[PDB]
RNA sequence: GGCUAAUCCCCCAUGUGGACCCGCCCCUUGGGGUGUGUCCAAAGGGCUUUGCCCGCUUCCGGAUGGGCCCGCGUCCCAUCAGCUAGUUGGUGGGGUAAUGGCCCACCAAGGCGACGACGGGUAGCCGGUCUGAGAGGAUGGCCGGCCACAGGGGCACUGAGACACGGGCCCCACUCCUACGGGAGGCAGCAGUUAGGAAUCUUCCGCAAUGGGCGCAAGCCUGACGGAGCGACGCCGCUUGGAGGAAGAAGCCCUUCGGGGUGUAAACUCCUGAACCCGGGACGAAACCCCCGACGAGGGGACUGACGGUACCGGGGUAAUAGCGCCGGCCAACUCCGUGCCAGCAGCCGCGGUAAUACGGAGGGCGCGAGCGUUACCCGGAUUCACUGGGCGUAAAGGGCGUGUAGGCGGCCUGGGGCGUCCCAUGUGAAAGACCACGGCUCAACCGUGGGGGAGCGUGGGAUACGCUCAGGCUAGACG
RNA sequence: UACCUUGAGGUGGUA
RNA sequence: UUUU
C-alpha cells in the first residue's frame, strides 16, 4: 500500500481551500459593486468595482481563475455597473470605467 | 513537446529504426509526425543510416528535442556541421 | 405519348430489320436524328432522309442487310446484329471518359451524348470526353 | 520429409522413365525397362478409360514427381508463376529449373536430383563463393554453381565429374569440369527443356 | 468554407427562426437511378425578413442554439407555395395512415 | 422488380440456419447421457441403431449417434458431442466423439482409427 | 497547543506589455488598430564567482496536442407509426477556454416523422482482413488511428490538461479486519490462481537497445519495451539418407496352380553424414559523460550488453522419427475373407435381407507428409435476392375491380441558367497492409528501401449533348 | 430361439 | 402383405 501521491491529494485539499477563498471574496464584492450601482452610489461602487476589478485579475496570476474567465468577470461586471448608473448615476471616482 | 526520435519497425533480431518527428507523449511505435530518415544498427547494407538534413533542420528550428541516440546520428549525417 | 423516344427509334430500326424491310419511319427529333448520323458514317444503315408523314416530321431510316445466304433460310445476316438502348428514363447512365466501355473488342460501338456532343466511343474517347452512355451497337 | 521409398515404381505408375536414379535408369533395368505396368495387384489388367481429372492428376504427379519437390512447395511455385508475368507454363518449368538441387544435376556435379539434393544439404555445394545448403535454394543468372574444395576429393564427386569430361551440357548452362564449377547462363527457354510432360494440363489441374 | 445550402422556407411559427426545407440529388450508391432525398434545417432569421415560399440560402454558421446551426445568407427568390404545398400535403398524408388511413 | 422498386424495397439478403444448436456455434459440447438405448432407422434401412439422450453443457438436451462396433456408455457418462447428422435417424443431429470422456474408443479398430479414437496398435 | 524555511502565500512598486468598459477607424459574427479611465507581473538557486549555467515574470508568435460545430456515409424488425416539455424557438442571465435548452427565469407554441420519427434487437468504428472474374458478400483477432470503460451508480476537487485504472467523496453489492463503535479493498497492468468452457502459456531474464518521467549531471524509476519459456496454433525452411543392387529372398496377398503382387523394396557393398562432441565466438553500442576547442561546430577519450557462450565459423563424427485420410458414383485408388436389412456405413445419391470394389479385416492402391483427418464458422460454386445478373398463362409468383394521394416516369422547336452529368488543375486520401522492383538474414517465411495506382470529398476554371430548372413556341399525346 | 414359406421379411402354421 |  501506501503510495506518497497522497501528498498531491493533501495540497489538492488546501489548494482547493485557497481557490476557495479568493473566489468568495469576488463574488461578494462584485455583487457589493452591483448593489450599489443599482443603487445610484456611483462614487463607491465604483470604488469597490475597483477592487473586485483588482480581485479578479490577481486571481488570475495563479491558477485560481486564470485565462479569459478572469476577463469575462471583468466584463460582466463593468458592463452590469455602467448600465445601472443609467440612473443617474454619472461615474465620479471612474476608478474603472473610461468614459 | 515534439521530438525526433527512433522507431522501431524491423524484427525480432533484424530491429530497422526510422529516424522520426512526433509528440513526446505517442507510443515508439505509433503515429509520428513525419519521417525524416531511417537507420540500421546492424549495417546490414552499406546504406545503413539516411537523414534528411532539410527537414531535420526544419523541426530542429522549431523545437523538436532530439533524442541523445536521434541526436549522434543526425550529427553523423552533418545536421549540425557549420564549418 | 412516347415514353422513351430514343428507345423507340433504336427498336423502330431493331425491329424493321428482322422482317428486312427497306426502310422504317421514326417520328424526328435532333437528338434522333444525331443518332442516325452516326449509324450510317459508322455504316448500320444505308443513312437516313427527312419525310413528312400525314402532315408530320419523320425520318426514314434506310436499313442495310448482307447478302443472300446458301442452303435453307437464305435471309441475309444483319449488319446491326446489336442495337440496345441503355441509360433510360428511370436509370440514366454516365461514365467517365475512364469508364467509356469497348463494344465487342472494337468490333462495335456504344453512342454516348456529351457536352462535345452526340458520338462514340472512339470519339468520346479521343475528343478526351465521357457522359451519358446512350446505346450499345453491333 | 521428401518422398524416400519405392521410386522405379513411380516410374511405373506414370507409365513413363522418370529419371530418380540417374545410373541404372538407364541400364536394361529401370523396370519401365521391361515391366512397364503400374506397380500394385492390379497393373496388368486392363486400364479403364481416364476421366479427364484423372489426367491432368496423373500430368501433374508426372512432372512434380521428377523435381522430388512436395506438394507444398510445389504448388507455392506455381501460384508464384501464375501471379508473375510471362506465360505461366513456361515460367513454372523455369522456376523448377531454377532449383539448386536441380542445377548440381544439370551441371552433372551429381547422378539424380535425390543425389544432388544430398550433396547441397551436406554442403559440398557452393554458390558464388558461399556455400548453400538449400535444395530449394533459387539460382539467378550469372550465379557459379560449384564444389566446395574441401569436398573436391570425394570419391563420388570425382567419379562423377570425370563421366562429366567431354559431355555436353544444357545450353542455358555452363561446366568447367576441370574446376569443378558451373554457370547458370540463362532461364532455361522451354524449348531447351524437353520433359515429358504438357504443362498446359498442370496449369488446368490448379484451375478446377 | 462555411456550407452553403438553398431551400424553401417552409415554416414562420417561430421568432426569429424559420425552417429551410432543402432538396438534395444524387446517384443511388448500388441502382445508379438518380434519387431526390431533402432534409429541413432551422436557420436563423434575426429580423424575422423571410416568410413562407422564399427560397432562400443557408450558410453553415456558429451555434445560435440547439437544432439551429445555419443563418439565411440570402433572398434567392421569393414567393412560390408550389413548393411548401408538396411539402404541406406530404405532411398532410401521413394524416391517418396509422391504424386507420391518411387523407388522398 | 423495377429499378425504382429496388431502390424502394432492395434486395433481401439471405439468413442462414443453423443445423446443430451445439450453441455458442461451438466446434463441440460436452454433455452427460441421460438415456443409452437402441433406435429403429426409417426410410428403407432397417437395424438397431445406439443412441444417447444427453444433457448438454449448453444448457440442452440432445440425442446423439455412437459410432463404432461397440461402446460403452450408461445413464451417467460423460460425452463430448460433435454434431453430425444420422440420415437414418430423423432426431440425431449430433455424433459423440469416441475416445473422449467416458467414450472408450472402438477396440479391435485397425483402419479409420483417428475416427473412433483408437491408438495405433503396437503392430510388429 | 507552540516553533520554523523556501522557487510556499500575500501587500506595495516598476507597465515592455496585456486584460476590461466607453468612443472612433479598418475589418466583418467575438478579427485588427487606436484614445482616455481602471486593473495585472516575478524566485530564486549553482558555480570552472563581476560572469556563465539552471530557473522566475509579462507579452507576441511558432510547433505539437486538443475542445466545440457542420455536409455526407454507417446493421436487423413496420407483427414498433405516430413521438416530444427543456420539448422547438425567443429575450435576459448563469456556466466554460469556447458556441449551444448545456442550465435557469421569463415569453412564444413550437420541433420530429413513411426520404421511416418513436420503440425493440444486435453491435465499439476504421486503416484493413477473408472470399470473389468483378460487382459484391463476410469480418474488424494481431498491428496502427479514433472512441468508451476501470466492481455497479452518481460527484466534484487539484491541475495546462482528469471528472482522473494503480487520486478523493457518497450510495450499492461482495471480501477482509473488528474491543461491534468503526475501519480496509477493487489485476479490463505483467505473471499467476480459481470458476466457466471444446479451448488459450511463464508467479521467467534484462534495462544492454529503442522509448518515456524526473534530474545541470552522475543517475534513479520504467512487467512500456528488448529477449527467453511453454503450445505443430499458423507460415516458411530442413531431416528420417544418396548410388549400386535378382527376370527377382523370405513372409504376407492373389491364383485359370503355369504364375501374378508387395519389389530395387529389403538383405548386402560403397559414399555422404542430421544428431552429438572439441575449439573459437558476434553484430545489435555509441552516445550521455570527460578532455581540447567558446559547455557551439569539429576532434579526442572512457563506460556499457538480458538475449549468450546463443547465432555464425573451423575440426571431429553416427544410416539416424512416419504417420493420417481415403479407394460405389461425384472423386485419384480393387481384390480375397468375414458378416447376412445383422453388425454397421453414410457429405449428397445410397450400401447391408449368403458372390457386398459401399459393413469389419487383410493384401494391394490413390492422396498428402510432421502431419493428416474431424467438427464449427465465413466467402465461393449460387444469375439460388439476379446492380453487374432472375423472374410471375400451366413450375413459386398479377393485387377481385375501380377511383385516386404521395411518389416514379415525360411529346416537338428555341433561348437563359449550369443543379445532375462530363473535363482540366489543385488540395486531401497517415503508417502498416496489398501490388512492382531492388536489397538484408546461406533460402524462404520475416524484414528493409524505393516506385506506382487509387474511389470519395474540398477548391478554382471550363463544356452544354442528355437529365433538371426558368422563359417562349408548337400540335402528332391528352382533353373538349 | 428352430423348421414350414419367402429372395429376405411381416403375419400365420407346426414345439 | 414390408422391402428389391
Ligand atoms: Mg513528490
Ligand atoms: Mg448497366
Ligand atoms: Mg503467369
Ligand atoms: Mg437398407
Ligand atoms: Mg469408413
Ligand atoms: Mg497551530
Ligand atoms: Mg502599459
Ligand atoms: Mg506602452
Ligand atoms: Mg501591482
Ligand atoms: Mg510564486
Ligand atoms: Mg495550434
Ligand atoms: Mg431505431
Ligand atoms: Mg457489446
Ligand atoms: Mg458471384
Ligand atoms: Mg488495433
Ligand atoms: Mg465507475
Ligand atoms: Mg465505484
Ligand atoms: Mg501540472
Ligand atoms: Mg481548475
Ligand atoms: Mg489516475
Ligand atoms: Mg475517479
Ligand atoms: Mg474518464
Ligand atoms: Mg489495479
Ligand atoms: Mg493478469
Ligand atoms: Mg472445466
Ligand atoms: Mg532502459
Ligand atoms: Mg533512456
Ligand atoms: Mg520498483
Ligand atoms: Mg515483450
Ligand atoms: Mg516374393
Ligand atoms: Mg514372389
Ligand atoms: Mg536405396
Ligand atoms: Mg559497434
Ligand atoms: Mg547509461
Ligand atoms: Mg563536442
Ligand atoms: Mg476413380
Ligand atoms: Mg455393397
Ligand atoms: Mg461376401
Ligand atoms: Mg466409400
Ligand atoms: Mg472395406
Ligand atoms: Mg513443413
Ligand atoms: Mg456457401
Ligand atoms: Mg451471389
Ligand atoms: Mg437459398
Ligand atoms: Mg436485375
Ligand atoms: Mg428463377
Ligand atoms: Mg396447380
Ligand atoms: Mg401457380
Ligand atoms: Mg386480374
Ligand atoms: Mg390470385
Ligand atoms: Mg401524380
Ligand atoms: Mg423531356
Ligand atoms: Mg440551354
Ligand atoms: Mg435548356
Ligand atoms: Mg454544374
Ligand atoms: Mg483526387
Ligand atoms: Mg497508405
Ligand atoms: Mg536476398
Ligand atoms: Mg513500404
Ligand atoms: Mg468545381
Ligand atoms: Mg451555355
Ligand atoms: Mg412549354
Ligand atoms: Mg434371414
Ligand atoms: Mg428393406
Ligand atoms: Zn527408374
Amino acid at each position: 500500500r501506501n503510495l506518497s501521491a497522497l501528498k498531491r491529494h493533501r495540497q489538492s485539499l488546501k489548494r482547493r481551500l485557497r481557490n476557495k477563498a479568493k473566489k468568495s471574496a469576488i463574488k461578494t464584492l462584485s455583487k457589493k459593486a452591483i448593489q450599489l450601482a443599482q443603487e445610484g452610489k456611483a462614487e463607491e461602487a465604483l470604488k469597490i468595482m475597483r477592487k473586485a476589478e483588482s480581485l479578479i485579475d490577481k486571481a488570475a496570476k495563479g491558477s485560481t481563475l486564470h485565462k479569459n474567465a478572469a476577463a469575462r468577470r471583468k466584463s460582466r461586471l463593468m458592463r452590469k455597473v455602467r448600465q445601472l448608473l443609467e440612473a443617474a448615476g454619472a461615474p465620479l471616482i471612474g476608478g474603472g470605467l473610461s468614459a | 513537446m515534439v521530438k525526433i526520435r527512433l522507431a522501431r519497425f524491423g524484427s525480432k533480431h533484424n530491429p530497422h529504426y526510422r529516424i522520426v518527428v512526433t509528440d513526446a507523449r505517442r507510443k515508439r511505435d505509433g503515429k509520428y509526425i513525419e519521417k525524416i530518415g531511417y537507420y540500421d544498427p546492424r549495417k546490414t547494407t552499406p546504406d545503413w543510416l539516411k537523414v534528411d538534413v532539410e527537414r531535420a533542420r526544419y523541426w530542429l528550428s522549431v523545437g523538436a528535442q532530439p533524442t541523445d541516440t536521434a541526436r549522434r546520428l543526425l550529427r553523423q549525417a552533418g545536421v549540425f556541421r557549420q564549418e | 405519348m412516347l415514353t422513351d423516344p430514343i428507345a423507340d427509334m433504336l427498336t423502330r430500326i431493331r425491329n424493321a430489320t428482322r422482317v428486312y424491310k427497306e426502310s422504317t419511319d421514326v417520328p424526328a427529333s435532333r437528338f434522333k436524328e444525331e443518332i442516325l448520323r452516326i449509324l450510317a458514317r459508322e455504316g448500320f444503315i444505308k443513312g437516313y432522309e427527312r419525310v413528312d408523314v400525314d402532315g408530320k416530321p419523320y425520318l426514314r431510316v434506310y436499313l442495310k442487310y448482307g447478302p443472300r445466304r446458301q442452303g435453307p433460310d437464305p435471309r441475309p445476316e444483319q449488319v446491326i446484329h446489336h442495337i440496345r438502348r441503355i441509360s433510360k428514363p428511370g436509370r440514366r447512365v454516365y461514365v467517365g471518359v475512364k469508364e467509356i466501355p469497348r463494344v465487342r473488342r472494337g468490333l462495335g460501338i456504344a453512342i454516348l451524348s456529351t457536352s462535345k456532343g452526340v458520338l462514340t466511343d472512339r470519339e468520346a474517347r479521343k475528343l478526351g470526353v465521357g457522359g451519358e452512355l446512350i446505346c450499345e451497337v453491333w | 520429409g521428401r518422398y524416400i521409398g519405392p521410386v522405379c515404381r513411380l516410374c511405373r505408375r506414370e507409365g513413363v522413365k522418370l529419371y530418380l536414379k540417374g545410373e541404372r535408369c538407364y541400364s536394361p533395368k529401370c523396370a519401365m525397362e521391361r515391366r512397364p505396368y503400374p506397380p500394385g495387384q492390379h497393373g496388368q489388367k486392363r486400364a479403364r478409360r481416364p476421366s479427364d481429372y484423372a489426367v491432368r492428376l496423373r500430368e501433374k504427379q508426372k512432372l512434380r514427381r521428377i523435381y522430388g519437390i512436395s506438394e507444398r512447395q510445389f504448388r507455392n511455385l506455381f501460384e508464384e508463376a501464375s501471379k508473375k508475368k510471362g506465360v505461366t507454363g513456361s515460367v513454372f518449368l523455369g522456376l523448377l529449373e531454377s532449383r539448386l538441387d536441380n542445377v548440381v544435376y544439370r551441371l552433372g556435379f551429381a547422378v539424380s536430383r535425390r543425389q544432388a539434393r544430398q550433396l547441397v544439404r551436406h554442403g559440398h555445394i557452393t554458390v558464388n563463393g558461399r556455400r548453400v545448403d538449400l535444395p530449394s535454394y533459387r539460382v539467378r543468372p550469372g550465379d557459379e554453381i560449384a564444389v566446395a574444395e574441401k569436398s573436391r576429393n570425394l570419391e563420388l564427386i570425382r567419379q562423377n565429374l570425370e563421366a562429366m569430361k567431354g559431355r555436353k551440357v544444357g545450353p542455358w548452362l555452363s561446366l568447367d569440369v576441370e574446376g569443378m564449377k558451373g554457370k547458370f547462363l540463362r532461364l532455361p527457354d522451354r524449348e531447351d527443356l524437353a520433359l515429358p510432360v504438357n504443362e498446359q494440363l498442370v496449369i488446368e489441374f490448379y484451375s478446377r | 468554407p462555411k456550407k452553403v445550402l438553398t431551400g424553401v422556407v417552409v415554416s414562420d411559427k417561430m421568432q426569429k427562426t424559420v425552417t429551410v426545407l432543402v432538396e438534395r440529388q444524387f446517384p443511388h450508391p448500388l441502382y445508379g437511378k438518380v434519387i431526390k432525398r431533402s432534409k429541413k434545417y432551422l436557420a436563423h432569421d434575426p429580423e424575422e425578413k423571410y416568410k413562407l415560399g422564399d427560397v432562400v440560402e443557408i450558410i453553415e454558421s456558429r451555434p445560435i442554439s440547439k437544432r439551429k446551426r445555419f443563418r439565411v445568407l440570402r433572398l434567392v427568390e421569393s414567393g412560390r407555395m408550389d413548393l411548401v404545398e408538396k411539402y404541406l400535403i406530404r405532411r398532410q398524408n401521413y394524416q391517418s395512415l396509422s391504424k386507420r388511413g391518411g387523407k388522398a | 422488380p423495377t429499378i425504382n422498386q429496388l431502390v424502394r424495397k432492395g434486395r433481401e439478403k439471405v439468413r442462414k440456419k443453423s443445423k446443430v444448436p451445439a450453441l455458442k456455434g461451438a466446434p463441440f459440447r460436452r454433455g452427460v447421457c441421460t438415456v443409452v438405448r437402441t433406435v429403429t432407422p426409417k426410410k428403407p434401412n432397417s437395424a438397431l441403431r445406439k443412441v444417447a439422450k444427453v444433457r448438454l453443457t449448453s444448457g440442452y438436451e440432445v440425442t446423439a449417434y455412437i459410432p463404432g462396433e461397440g461402446h460403452n456408455l450408461q445413464e451417467h457418462s460423460v460425452v463430448l458431442i460433435r454434431g453430425g447428422r444420422v440420415k437414418d435417424l430423423p432426431g440425431v443431429r449430433y455424433h459423440i466423439v469416441r475416445g473422449v470422456y467416458d467414450a472408450a474408443g472402438v477396440k479391435d479398430r485397425k483402419k479409420s482409427r483417428s475416427k473412433y479414437g483408437t491408438k495405433k496398435p503396437k503392430e510388429a
